[PDB]
């Protein structure tokens, strides 16, 4: 149809494009080029070209598919790798033995020769059928026991023929739907446009924490299972423990990595460990990666791929909470996601707003950030999802004056802010306590009654306690500790002992991997009950340097605590820590007479 | 007579399928006729779908319509948009109250429409300055921070400045569920004579916590007073310029021909800031400082300015903006103009925040220029100013000693300064720290001040009055 | 005594002359100088992009 | 399989209809059907053919950005004549001996390269999928790099410097002393063991291209290696080929011959201002400091072309230079490098001017894979253990100083003074390094340990319990 009439890097102008629209793809050149109409001026439309633009030539046909942006949908989508676009990486490399992806290479998705083992669902002929509906089953994974087929959203009618139990390709008819005359066949995947939020019956308040594991993130700034999270990009930090730490042991039916904007070999990184890392909260030891699928970008790649990136990753995480399972998104860096929306601002010769950045940067960031939340999946039966984001930021000058973030802490409930007074010291994770925090600690307050009651007023302590030694130290490094009081020392000393003792995860030893709960809750009534004990004998007269001295023993058990294994279950180390606070009572009691 | 609408005239509306192109959020058409300059006009996309469009520019015979939940999906060829001839009229009645509107004007309570008692236009006339006269009482908040050191006056535009992640929401939902007039009486605040009303306004709120508004407004009886215009974060930009607008539309209404005391909390004014910035970035403006366009001073001016008490009518309405400071400073451009157009600011502290205090107010930094306008006899209470200013040395003072305590040791203080710690521990977690749904009346927030004073000697509580001092701290 | 109070003054003094009026002049410089003229170079480019 | 098709000879369309000449930039009319990235030959009236590349295509408008400058080109009687084809660099292996100009013409009175095969300039993007994790550590020889910010084979590490800072000593020490902790080990020559060098030279003066070929001369690497060097009175827009025909190259050998090159890009801010000077000639939106919005996609699409492949013995490692303007990090060159690169090495201007060599600061330096290539089988079991004690307790040295310039030495406790000793021994004997001293990382390490056993052993908190015990006492 459209012919090219302008190339200059990816964007690119196609004449006799009057039935474009926008945000449609096209087949840019006569390899077929994947790209999406970005702005149209009568029969001209301008194109963004989602792989490598050169050698196009002016007057080459530019065939326009109709369809917006889509990413496939159905079995088949676990336990693989993709780009921004969505092409399977593997796939790719079996269709072309070649190290290199072919441009305009077109292969499916999702795979059309594997057969799934389909079991109908509750509906049956005649039965009215709605968006959302769960008309049939498929075993995909032995993890994913049951990858739900549901009927694509916007559409609906009386079923008039559904496929009976059995196996089957991809592309066979399952469902055969009448609407008003207009009869649709359904096949077990559908094509769902990425830029446009799938629909839900209705967005519940996430109320159940997502168990990171880290100390310092599940104590004084948890998470929730639907909701949005910026960590810092810095490495041996959350960027990359806690990634795997939520991929491995948190209780996420389903994982989506989407590394837009990776470096080339930090790639291959994730390309290795998660085909060779296992859950245990399965009952059996079965690998994340049935679990995962992983959308690859790295930063050679096309800018619009990379901009794809995070939407295509979003749009899989609410197709899977549309089956009413919890799904994490974990983005790489959406900081460099910010500068590809730039870029294509500035091939768009748009008006920037701030450091160049586009002025709907935020606009942009909450179109993707508010597509988390807990909701109640469309159609029937009913059911429930949540899609916790989990986004990292890598900063700029080491600052949070980049636009990127400002605009970020507008839309994320959860920022575990990043300090590199801790990060140059190599105290891991090295979350900024000061500055980082949580919404979702009001929220949680129903979880906690629940469990650990006392939850929030320990965490409420421990922060108090680190404001305290903060301003305290902040003092003394230009003072000295030489006229402080007692009880400052105490406070000194104690948070001192949190810093290195509590917060820090090695996140590397089999100890202190992952922290859970229980052992989280156990630690803070530990470290709380130590301040406390010591404020208390100081205010009985006691010396503190006598008392430091003579509970040295004490103080070593509290910072010891942390090398309890979780392995060896809830009661075992709840004893023990009882027994740990009971030995500290009694020693205190004794050392304060 | 009321009867003078004459609006049982019926004006045909012209759809044009002549789109000439479309540039990011913004369509261009080729052949409208007259157009207006801030028409709303609805879009048909060749799906069925139907979107709202705000008219941007306007050449000969070509029309630049700004296009709301963005351009996704129109094609030059099938989409049609129908001018409606009118700028964006909102619905007003006196019973808005109770409702949830979008950003956008439609209520999103599973209620019906409006049913308009008139539809008055949007960003109406300013007030005119002969007419304004200044506030004489004070708007009660239910927050002791506020009520008795930082007292809002019933005409007075007092910001909240705060940041990411301070609890600026729970202080507004807790301020928008306590607030209302000081004065007992012999009839209460909730009849048709000497009624008040709050008008909630959320810009680019985060679900979570917008989901949190409705709840917390619904089911605490405060909605009966509140007409809460939530706005989504993912919402179009062009509803969060519009939303503070229809807020403040509804206020004067409200307040200028109810004659109703009128509460006007207007939250995330940064996030207006942001959406304003992107609508001018999209007019091809070049950013000024910041990259925050230049003019908004004019523009949060006629937000702030929509406030104040009048001459003719005995209904008034106040303003407490809360914008988060970006990276916490005050010489960013958003609280800078907020501070050069409005009286006062209360700040909302981290380190606070940090310490476990709710409210996290810091109340050395935040002022009520016209706080003395709020407080007296027959406004509270006679010993009102006293008490505050007595507050407020005393709590710098102990914040200097608390300084000191870790240079020259606690036993080198002064007794004042020994009395100021305690005084400043009792203070900050007792009086300030006040529970999210802790509704403290202004002479309990007063009497709750008297009890931390009364710690210290008669000789140097020396900005008290001798007359109140004598008067109430013996006995 | 008399050893601290004359190091404590002499710190005072130093941070009140030196420190101190070291510091406001290097953000002196830095914002008003080079940020200015960072942000007048941005509106030159971007009003020759205009243009 | 032979099968070549080369011998398919296609006439080449010239155009005498030169429209302009605006900088780097040639603008032609009447062009017949332009393709995108063509390059083209124009021929000035004087009969000197210069080389471009086709930059942007309007229907019959082509833009060409002339390489060898636009000096003399006269529109009457330039003709510029149409390849049809991308820029593609004739590859064989005896490339290596070879020295290139930044065009890939040979200026060692040689041949030209008797191509195997022509590679297209900025070849196809490697396969995820496909990619092998680079987990083999180098042995740099500098202990500011083995110990810490340590390198592997397929590595993306920088060199950031500035002006008068000896980078270039730096990466000819690297050059000279590469080579593996753990080699194979299989051979008798270590051919396939020693490193090819592909060294790219882009707008940098004579006396460093001299140093760079004199030091490889000295070493019997030039064999081994390939030059391409764009000095400073070449031409600016030449430069931006240059490090893409030795990515190319490198590309070659390495993923097409199984050798292991060790490609360096010196100037790498010289490509970035020859970058910026061709988007100021296309009035092109610009991004940060002038330079191009998509500069991160262009500095990307050169460093990415590393790493290894799945099946393929080869790899390519990469130690861009680049010159830090005014020793900024935060400028958009090193700042756009970081967000593509792993890691950085960083050679401060105050450690040179202290007379320490190699002037590597530690604390903003890194090496993004270092994690990974050292251990238990690689390197040794307190790797990482004592790089992490060894950058903590430079950092504390650091601000302790700082304290001291502050607040004087007596005012510091223990922490600072041993603190302000471990920097001054650090700095003076671990960091500081002969030009051709090859320091393995066994003794690296064990210098490390040297040093921080100036500390007591409780106060090593950053290393592991198990390797303290094990490491300390050994002295």
């Amino acid at each position: 149809y459209g012919a090219i009439y302008s190339v200059s890097g990816p964007v690119v102008i196609a004449e006799n494009m009057i039935g474009c629209a926008m945000y449609e793809l096209v087949k840019v050149g006569h390899d077929n080029l994947v790209g999406e109409v970005i702005r149209i001026d009568g029969d001209k439309a301008t194109i963004q070209v989602y792989e490598e633009t050169a050698g196009l030539t002016v007057g080459d046909p530019v065939l326009r598919t109709g369809k917006p942006l889509s990413v496939e949908l159905g079995p088949g989508l676990m336990e693989t790798i993709y780009d921004g676009i969505q092409r399977p990486l593997k796939a790719i490399k079996e269709e072309s033995q070649s190290i290199y992806i072919p441009r305009g290479i077109d292969t499916p998705a999702l795979d059309r020769t594997i057969k799934w083992q389909f079991t109908p669902g509750k509906f049956q002929v005649g039965d009215h059928i709605s968006g959302g509906d769960i008309y049939g089953s498929v075993f995909e994974n032995s993890l994913i026991s049951s990858h739900k087929i549901l009927l694509p959203p916007r559409s609906r009618g009386t079923i008039t023929w559904i496929a009976p139990a059995g196996e089957y390709t991809l592309d066979e008819k399952i469902l055969e739907v009448e609407f008003d005359g207009k009869k649709s066949d359904f096949t077990l995947y559908h094509t769902w446009p990425v830029r446009v939020p799938r629909p839900v019956t209705e967005k519940l308040s996430a109320d159940y924490p997502l168990l990171t594991g880290q100390r310092v993130l599940d104590a004084l700034f948890p998470c929730v299972q639907g909701g949005t999270t910026c960590i810092p990009g810095a490495f041996g930090c959350g960027k990359t423990v806690i990634s795997q730490s939520l991929s491995k042991y948190s209780n996420s039916d389903a994982i989506i990595y989407v590394g837009c904007g990776e470096r080339g070999n930090e790639m291959a990184e994730v390309l290795m460990e998660f085909p060779e890392l296992y859950t245990e909260m399965s009952g059996t030891k079965e690998p994340i990666m049935k679990r995962t699928t992983l959308v690859a970008n790295t930063s050679n790649m096309p800018v619009a791929a990379r901009e794809a990136s995070i939407y295509t990753g979003i749009t899989l995480a609410e197709y899977f909470r549309d089956q009413g399972k919890n799904v994490s998104m974990i983005a790489d860096s959406s900081s460099r996601w910010a500068e590809a929306l730039r870029e294509i601002s500035g091939r768009l010769g748009e008006m920037p707003a701030d450091q160049g950045f586009p002025a709907y940067l935020g606009a942009k960031l909450a179109s993707f950030y508010e597509r988390a939340g807990k909701a109640v999946a469309l159609g029937s039966p009913d059911r429930t999802g949540s899609v916790s984001i989990v986004a990292a930021v890598s900063p700029a000058g080491g600052d949070f004056s980049d636009p990127v973030t400002t605009a970020t802490l507008g839309i994320t409930q959860v920022f575990w802010g990043l300090d590199k007074k801790l990060a140059q010291r190599k105290h891991f994770p090295s979350i900024n306590t000061s500055v980082s925090y949580s919404k979702y600690t009001n929220v949680l307050n129903k979880f906690y009654d629940s469990n650990y009651p006392e939850f929030p007023v320990l965490r409420d302590r421990m922060k108090e306690i680190l404001s305290n030694a903060e301003e305290l130290e902040q003092v003394v490094q230009l003072v000295g500790k030489s006229a402080l009081s007692d009880s400052d020392k105490i406070t000194l000393d104690v948070a001192t002992l949190i810093k290195e003792d509590f917060l820090q995860q090695n996140g590397y030893s089999t100890y202190d991997a992952f922290c859970p709960i229980w052992k989280t809750f156990d630690m803070m009534r530990a470290f709380i009950s130590y301040h406390d004990e010591a404020q208390k004998a100081v205010a009985n007269g006691a010396n503190w340097s006598k008392l430091a001295d003579s509970t040295g023993d004490v103080k070593h058990a509290v910072s010891s605590s942390k090398f309890f294994e979780p392995s060896r279950g809830e009661k075992e180390v709840h004893g023990e820590f009882e027994k740990l606070l009971s030995t500290m009572q009694e020693r205190f009691a004794e050392s304060t007479d | 007579k009321k009867a003078v609408e004459q609006g049982f005239n019926v004006k045909p509306r012209l759809n044009y399928n002549t789109v000439s192109g479309v540039n990011g959020p913004l369509v261009i058409l080729e052949k409208v006729k007259f157009p207006r300059y801030n028409e709303i006009v609805n879009l048909t996309l060749p799906d069925g779908t139907v979107r709202q469009g705000q008219v941007l520019e306007i050449r000969g015979d070509r029309a630049i319509v700004q296009v709301f939940e963005g351009t996704s999906g129109i094609d030059v060829k099938k989409t049609t948009v129908e001018f409606t001839g009118e700028s964006l009229r909102i619905p007003v009645s006196e019973d808005m109250l109770g409702r949830i509107f979008d950003g956008s004007g439609r209520p999103i309570d599973n209620g019906p429409k409006v049913f308009a008692e008139d539809y008055l236009d949007i960003n109406g006339s300013p007030i005119n300055p002969y007419a304004r006269i200044y506030p004489e009482e004070m708007i009660s908040t239910g927050v002791s921070a506020i009520d008795t050191m930082n007292s809002i006056a019933r005409g007075q535009k007092i910001p909240i400045f705060s940041a990411s992640g301070l609890p600026h929401n729970e202080i507004a939902a807790q301020i928008c569920r306590q607030a209302g007039l000081v004065r007992p009486t012999k009839d209460v605040h909730d009849g048709h004579e000497e009624n008040f009303s709050i008008v909630f306004a959320a810009m680019g709120v985060n679900l979570e916590t917008a989901r949190f508004f409705k709840q917390d407004f619904e089911e605490n009886g405060s909605l009966e007073r509140t007409s809460l215009f939530l706005n989504l974060a993912n919402d179009p930009t062009i509803e969060r310029i519009i939303t503070p607008r229809l807020a403040l539309t509804t206020a004067e209404y409200l307040a200028y021909q109810t004659e109703r005391h009128v509460l006007t909390i207007l939250t995330d004014m940064s996030s207006y800031a942001d959406a304003l910035r992107e609508v001018s970035a999209a007019r091809e403006e070049v950013p000024g400082r910041r990259g925050y366009p230049g003019y908004m001073y004019t523009d949060l001016s006629t937000i702030y300015e929509r406030a104040g008490r009048v001459e003719g009518r005995n209904g008034s309405i106040t303003q407490i903006p809360i914008l988060t400071m970006p990276n916490d400073d005050i010489t960013h451009p958003i609280p800078d103009l907020t501070g050069y157009i409005t009286e006062g600011q209360i700040f909302v502290d981290r380190q606070l925040h940090n310490k476990g205090i709710y409210p996290p107010i810091n109340v050395l930094p935040s002022l009520s220029r016209l706080m003395k306008s709020a407080i007296g006899e027959g406004m509270t209470r006679k010993d009102h100013g006293d008490v505050s200013n007595q507050l407020y040395a005393k709590y710098a003072i102990g914040k200097d000693a608390a300084a000191m305590k870790a240079v020259v040791g606690e036993e080198a203080l002064s007794i004042e300064d020994k009395l100021s710690l305690e005084f400043l521990e009792k203070f900050e977690k007792t009086f300030i720290t006040q529970g999210a749904y802790e509704d403290r009346t202004v002479f309990e927030s007063l009497d709750q001040a008297w009890s931390l004073l009364r710690i210290y000697p008669k000789e140097m509580l020396n900005r008290i009055s001798p007359k109140i001092l004598d008067e109430f701290y013996d006995r | 005594a008399f050893i601290i109070l004359d190091e404590v003054i002499k710190v005072t003094n130093r941070r009140v002359n030196a420190i101190e009026h070291v510091i406001i002049p290097r953000t002196e410089n830095t914002i008003a100088y080079i940020n200015s003229e960072l942000d007048e170079l941005d509106r030159e480019e971007f009003y020759r992009l205009k243009k």
